[PDB]
């Protein structure tokens, strides 16, 4: 690999820098929370519970408390772990509960009906990471949140352009969302103010009894509540049975760098390491970044990977996915052989690879 | 989905991707919590052989059932340099998610471009099912006309993802960078 640049007074774009923290996030607001975090003493972990809080409030499109995640966390002393607060599916969930009675799919069922809901993992996640990673309270990190759901925060061109465009598919089709989102008939629009009384209830409420509030607490009855009344299958038993987990994170060596990223039930870290494994058989560099031979080798190693995505790859705890075979340098020597630069390989002539011999 | 990274004055380093799915879930708030639920089933594959929202396919490993977790495809993700911390990002983008990353990685080592630099670069991303190399406008007509006659199927698509990345200097100096592809994103410290 050829030398790094930080970035110099003739480039183009031009970083921002700093000499202490800093945070970089969707949002303004919620940047701004996580550095005012920062400021007042908090670690990195303090703060990113903060953002991810402020989010929640600030960036309903994809911010939440009712959905999930991951989180990398890399200790200034080198240790390197990450945090499955991922959805699980509903206990009554079924492998066939998405199939129209023909058989086939039925994408409204899986994308805008009650169905469509794993259980939440984002409090417990956020939870488990600032009670051993973090150094301050819970109440503390989600008081900046709860400031702006209470007090509200005037709607940007993002917000209102979201509420417009993929919020006006949604939202209006149910009442509770429709009061709080809609206005006069209309989404909220640009340098209006949004209020939300009722998630500063559910913010207060986590704060001050930590996240069993959420669920087991009112929270925890509110979901149950609104599957129950409208076919859904979150119960309260799913909310109490939640965990977010703490696993070993999926990493490799590139030219000397080491990656680090989601281990499963998240495909990111083991395609990620494995596509490179497969690049650093190229020279890259020598190519260049635009240059169509530089694509045409990604794209063909992108393929492979996503390939074997559809074959190897699901949640850990239900299946044993074979890491070590997708992220070994050898198997992707093999697939780098493949690769012909001049010539495309059709997707019809790609299959799962055979991870026998690495195994 | 939206992803976030942070780095604090001791050189700790997070980076957080979540999300609701599809922008604002189901668009069902649960209650008078005021809280917005997922529609994260959408990621376990519905049935063999058949494409999710994302085009994405499965089938045993990833098929739905009680108290599984989704396949997801988000990678929160830190990249070592000499031993140190030195890339933390992330990016949403379903199914893009992936190669939206690994051109960041990608940019930052073998191109040598600074955190900004590598942010602002046009993305490209194939994932074999749907047949086609998909690319933001910014590639010069002349590649795309080279990627063509090798036989990719070249399809000029909306702008993918949105990285918030910090680069970290072996001397503790931070460097980061909002993507151009989100309005009112920002990336700032002290
Ligand atoms: C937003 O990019 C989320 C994509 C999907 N739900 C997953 O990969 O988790």
């Amino acid at each position: 690999a050829p030398p790094v640049s930080y970035g110099v007074e003739e480039d183009v774009f031009h970083p921002v820098r700093a000499k202490q923290g800093m945070v970089a996030s969707v949002d303004a607001t919620a940047t701004q929370v996580g550095v005012d975090i920062l400021k007042e003493g908090g670690n990195a972990v303090d703060a990113a519970v903060a953002v991810g809080y402020a989010l929640a409030v600030t960036h309903p499109q994809a911010g939440n408390l009712g959905g999930g995640g991951f989180m990398l966390i890399r200790s200034k002393n080198g240790n390197t772990t990450a945090i499955d607060f991922r959805e699980m599916a509903p206990a009554k969930a079924t492998r066939d509960m998405f199939l129209d009675d023909q058989g086939n799919p039925d994408s409204k069922k899986s994308l805008t009906s009650h169905l469509a809901s794993g259980t939440p993992g984002t409090v417990a996640g956020f939870s488990l990471a600032l009670d051993k990673y973090g150094t301050m309270p819970l109440n503390k990190v989600v008081q900046p949140a709860f400031k702006l759901a209470r007090d509200g925060f005037i709607v940007n061109d993002a917000l209102a352009d979201d509420l417009k465009t993929y919020g006006s598919e949604v939202l209006p089709n149910h009442e509770n969302s429709k009061a709080i989102f809609w206005k006069e008939g209309e989404p909220l629009k640009k340098g209006d103010t949004l209020v939300q009384a009722n998630l500063a209830k559910s913010l207060e409420m986590i704060a001050e009894n930590g996240p069993d509030e959420f669920y087991k607490g009112t929270i925890a009855e509110q979901i149950a509540q609104e599957m129950q009344k409208n076919g859904g299958l979150i119960t309260k038993e799913d909310l109490a049975a939640y965990k977010a987990v703490e696993r070993t994170p999926i990493s490799g060596d590139y030219r000397g760098y080491q990656v680090y990223s989601m281990p499963p039930p998240s495909s990111g870290g083991i395609h990620i390491v494995q596509i490179l494994n497969i690049l650093e058989n190229f020279d890259m560099k020598k190519y260049g970044f635009g240059s169509a031979d530089a694509m045409q080798i990604m794209a063909e190693a992108e393929k492979y990977a996503y390939a074997d995505r559809s074959e190897y790859l699901g949640d850990p705890d239900f299946v044993k996915v074979p890491w070590q075979a997708l992220t070994n340098k050898a198997y992707a020597k093999s697939i780098a052989d493949q690769i012909d630069i001049n010539k495309a390989k059709p997707s019809s002539e790609i299959r799962p690879g055979k991870l026998a011999p690495y195994e | 989905t939206t992803h976030y990274s942070v780095v604090d004055k001791d050189g700790n380093a997070v980076a957080v991707t979540y999300t609701l799915n599809t922008t604002f879930g189901t668009g069902i708030v649960a209650g008078e919590s005021g809280i917005l639920l997922n529609n994260q089933m959408d990621d376990f594959s519905a049935k063999p052989g058949v494409p999710n929202v994302y085009g994405l396919v499965g089938g045993d490993a990833n098929a739905v059932g009680p108290n599984k977790r989704p396949l997801s495809s988000m990678s929160p993700t830190i990249v070592v340099k000499d031993g140190k911390t030195w890339l933390v990002t992330g990016s949403p983008g379903g199914s893009r998610i992936i190669t939206t990353v690994l051109q960041m990685v990608v940019n930052s080592i073998d191109y040598g471009l600074n955190v900004a630099e590598a942010t602002n670069a046009p993305r490209f991303h194939h994932q074999w099912l749907p047949d086609e190399l998909r690319v933001e406008k910014g590639f010069s007509p002349d590649t795309l006309k080279l990627l063509e006659a090798k036989g990719q199927k070249v399809a000029l698509k909306e702008a993918m993802g949105s990285t918030q990345s910090i680069m970290v200097g072996p001397d503790g100096e931070l460097y980061g960078a909002s993507d151009p592809r989100s309005v009112d994103d920002l990336t700032a410290g002290y």
